[PDB]
């Protein structure tokens, strides 16, 4: 048997999805026609294997993103999550409080407010 | 027939500043210790003075399952006769590829040499400015100043680089296995390259930093093309 | 890793060099005399002799011949 | 067990200039070392230096510039006779345009380019170039 | 580097490390040529001039370019002590 | 920088204390020893923040002195840095490299990614050793965010900070982007910048 697609079958199927993503549905016999229209595959046997990897990749891409294919419609949802996140309109705030040996680090840099104190358990970690 | 050559479209920020005449000569490519990576920059400011002298063609060979696959190692020196020199090495499957390819390295590795005087300054320095030493493998080579007119005193090999560097008079010594031409020539080239990086009471004046050509020509490189 | 360097060590240096020369083969046979005593010449360049007979000696391999010698 | 104090001082200064330091501590010290460092300073190979009292042999702190290249000691203080001085400054020095042989003479600790001037030889201490 | 007439006889004059004072030969592809901006001291804005620094290769690859640049900056109005 | 208009203001102190940039590791170097103030009574070092500020404005002055802004290549490989450097490329015209670095990007005239910068800002000198040891081939200055335990070798301006993976990495990159824009004169000092630091923080598991 074998059935380990060669790198010339796993590179067509990767370019095709990038260029034509909105045609390539999820069944095999329609993809076998779209692929025959868009590119020039000089054989029937090769055309079918390319169109058969396209379907695998399509089923996988209807989940999370795959690391060889950069499609337009799935960039923008990452671009969003980098532009901002649903969590906060405030900063994670300046109103935060700390403990000793830093009050004296500031006493030589001149701060005077919004802090706390607790002298830690009296020997190094255990 | 056909003419109007156009080749050497540069591939570096230095190739741009050099192809366009915006850089004068190597003495500012050296002043900033920049790496030359194209075999044409040297062919620009020189070429009208460079000579190529094949020193050896050495057949080495590795052992293979069925046979002994042999290649050739071609040592090529280069230099004008006014203060530049270089020495390159390349191995290849045929004797012509090696000689063609070693010249490109020996060009790409040209260094400046600093000639000084022996006893009194009567213009046009002639010998090394001090006692310099350089090693490769087991070979050590030592170059010593000599009075005007003595002519180089060395083995036949160093009296091919020392001549092509522009040093007329020089006394020399060598130690350990000088027979191996590789180490004997890299040792000489090293003892020559050391000449400009030996601090002397004359180079004690504080230095005045000019601006590098990557800064002075930032405009011409911004505009024009990436 | 140690060789006396001091200012009055000349006796040690000289008496030690005079000794170590005797390990140098080429010097040793010039001065023991047992070479000159054993030399089949007289310590000369040439010697006369009378031809006892003629022999051939086979050369050392790989190359091969019979080398045509007198015995004197 | 520390037979030669000038040898340590010059080796100590030298092992540290190569590393790139800016100050070096020398211990013990002597009139001889202090005179030698003065010769090395009138010519510009080191900066000014400071001597520490401690009621024993003292210590010296020396300020180094990068101009120094080597200094060293000739271990037996051989005699030199102003007619055998050239055979020394041609073996020890790197070129006839710089570098100095330092030697002790009846007229003090000086450098050969001055011993020739005052017409006297003596005992060789070291060199610096 | 002159002679008995004065006119210099030298291909060029190399520049020295500002932290070690050892000349920087022209095959040292680790020596760098840092170039640090001035400000106008009243508005806190860049204004033409700057100060240049050279740092050798050997002191750069022994982990000391850092403190060297720091002292060279403190030696001028770029930090003015009190660090 | 020595004057007043450049001195640390008490709201930046509270951003620093909130992100925890003053908190260091348990180890140390013999080279980062002048940036430490003391060691806490459990085994962790504390970074003097005025030295942080002085080193920050020194790096700002090193970036501002580059005429074409586009050759100040900004690298970061670890996750906690990527989002940050991308915003930096938006703030000032620099060029980001977030992800794997593909050895030989600076020293190969044949590669398709061959780029020749004039400066190099980089997080975490210990996880980005490759761009450093390749800057050591083309005379490329460096700027880096070190820690209590980060080896200084082929770096020049070491900005001490937590950078152990925190809000502190984003905060450092944002503050550095503020000060370059301020002293280049593209935004005005003591009018707070409209951008918010959280544009530079990382995606912990979202929601
Ligand atoms: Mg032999
Ligand atoms: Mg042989
Ligand atoms: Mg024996
Ligand atoms: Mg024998
Ligand atoms: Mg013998
Ligand atoms: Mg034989």
């Amino acid at each position: 048997m074998g059935r380990v697609r060669t790198k010339t079958v796993k590179k067509a199927a990767r370019v095709i999805i990038e260029k034509y993503y909105t045609r390539l549905g999820n069944d095999f016999h329609t993809n076998k026609r779209v692929c025959e229209e868009i590119a020039i595959i000089p054989s029937k046997k090769l055309r079918n294997k390319i169109a058969g990897y396209v379907t695998h990749l399509m089923k996988r891409i209807q989940r999370g993103p795959v690391r060889g294919i950069s499609i337009k419609l799935q960039e923008e949802e990452r671009e969003r999550r980098d532009n901002y996140v649903p969590e906060v309109s405030a900063l994670d705030q300046e109103i935060i409080e700390v403990d000793p040996d830093t009050k004296e680090m500031l006493k030589l840099l001149d701060f005077g407010s919004l802090s706390n104190l607790q002298v830690t358990q009296p020997t190094v970690g255990m | 027939g056909k003419a109007e050559d156009k080749e050497w479209l540069p591939v570096t920020k230095l190739g741009r500043l050099v192809k366009d005449v915006k850089i004068k000569s190597l003495e500012e490519i050296y002043l900033f210790s920049l790496p030359i990576k194209e075999s044409e920059i040297i062919d620009f400011f020189l070429g009208a003075a460079l000579k190529d002298e094949v020193l050896k063609i050495m057949p080495v060979q590795k052992q293979t399952r069925a046979a002994q696959r042999t290649r050739f190692k071609a040592f090529v020196a280069i230099g004008d006769y006014n203060g530049h020199v270089g020495l390159g090495v390349k191995c290849s499957k045929e004797v012509a590829t090696a000689i063609r390819g070693a010249i490109i390295l020996a060009k790409l590795s040209i260094v400046p040499v600093r000639r000084g005087y022996w006893g009194n300054k009567i213009g046009k320095p002639h010998t090394v400015p001090c006692k310099v030493t350089g090693r490769c493998g087991s070979v050590l080579v030592h170059l010593i100043p000599a009075p005007r007119g003595t002519g180089i005193v060395s083995a036949p090999v160093p009296k091919k680089l020392l001549l092509m560097a522009g040093i007329d008079d020089c006394y020399t010594s060598a130690w350990s296995c000088t027979a191996t031409l590789g180490n004997f020539a890299k040792a000489t080239f090293d003892a020559i390259s050391k000449t400009y990086s030996y601090l002397t009471p004359d180079l004690w004046k504080e230095t005045v930093f000019t601006k590098s050509p990557y800064q002075e020509f930032t405009d011409h490189l911004v505009k024009t093309h990436t | 890793m140690g060789k006396c360097r001091g200012l009055r060590t000349a006796r040690k240096l000289r008496s030690h060099r005079r000794d170590q020369k005797w390990h140098d083969k080429q010097y040793k046979k010039a001065h023991l005399g047992t070479a000159l005593k054993a030399n089949p010449f007289g310590g000369a360049s040439h010697a006369k002799g009378i031809v006892l007979e003629k022999v051939g000696v086979e050369a050392k391999q790989p190359n091969s011949a019979i080398r045509k010698c007198v015995r004197v | 067990v520390r037979m030669n104090v000038l040898a340590d001082a010059l080796k100590s200064i030298n092992n540290a200039e190569k590393r790139g330091k800016r100050q070096v501590l020398i211990r013990p010290c002597s009139k001889v070392i202090v005179r030698f460092l003065t010769v090395m300073m009138k010519h510009g190979y080191i900066g000014e230096f400071e001597i520490i009292d401690d009621h024993r042999a003292g210590k010296i702190v020396v300020n180094l510039t990068g101009r120094l290249n080597k200094c060293g000691v000739i271990s037996p203080r051989f005699d030199v006779q102003l007619k055998d001085l050239e055979k020394w400054q041609n073996n020890l020095l790197p070129s006839r345009q710089f570098g100095f042989i330092v030697l002790t003479t009846s007229a003090g600790i000086m450098d050969h380019e001055e011993a020739r001037r005052k017409h006297t030889g003596g005992k060789i201490l070291g060199f610096f170039f | 580097m002159q002679n008995d007439a004065g006119e210099f006889v030298d291909l060029y004059v190399p520049r020295k490390c500002s932290a070690s004072n050892r000349i920087i030969g022209a095959k040292d592809h680790a020596s760098i040529q840092m170039n640090v901006a001035e400000v106008d001291k009243v508005t806190g804005r860049f204004n033409g001039q700057f100060k240049t620094y050279a740092i050798c290769g050997a002191i750069r690859r022994m982990g000391e370019s850092d403190d060297s640049i720091l002292r060279l900056a403190k030696a001028d109005g770029i930090v003015s002590k009190n660090f | 920088g020595a004057l007043d208009v450049l001195q640390m203001k008490e709201e930046d102190v509270l951003k620093f204390l909130a992100a925890g940039t003053h908190l260091g590791g348990t180890n140390l170097d013999f080279q980062m020893e002048q940036y430490i103030y003391k060691r806490k009574s459990d085994g962790i070092y504390i970074i003097n923040l005025k030295r942080t500020w002085e080193k920050l404005l020194l790096a700002a002055r090193a970036i501002v002195a580059i005429e074409n802004p586009a050759d100040v290549s900004v690298i970061s490989s670890r996750n906690t840095g990527q989002r940050a450097v991308l915003k930096f490329a938006a703030a000032t015209g620099a060029t980001p490299i977030a992800g794997r670095f593909t050895p030989g990007t600076f020293t190969n005239q044949i590669q398709a990614a061959f780029r020749e910068p004039r400066l190099l800002v980089v997080t975490d000198p210990r996880a980005d050793h490759q761009p450093l040891t390749e800057a050591s081939y083309v005379n490329l200055p460096t700027i880096a965010l070190c820690n209590t335990d980060s080896p200084l070798r082929y770096v020049d301006i070491a900005i001490p900070c937590n950078n152990k993976g925190a809000h502190s990495v984003g905060l450092m990159w944002w503050m550095l982007a503020r000060e370059v824009l301020r002293m280049r004169g593209t935004i005005s000092r003591e009018h707070p910048w409209e951008v918010m630091p959280d544009l530079y923080f990382y995606r912990d598991p979202e929601e």
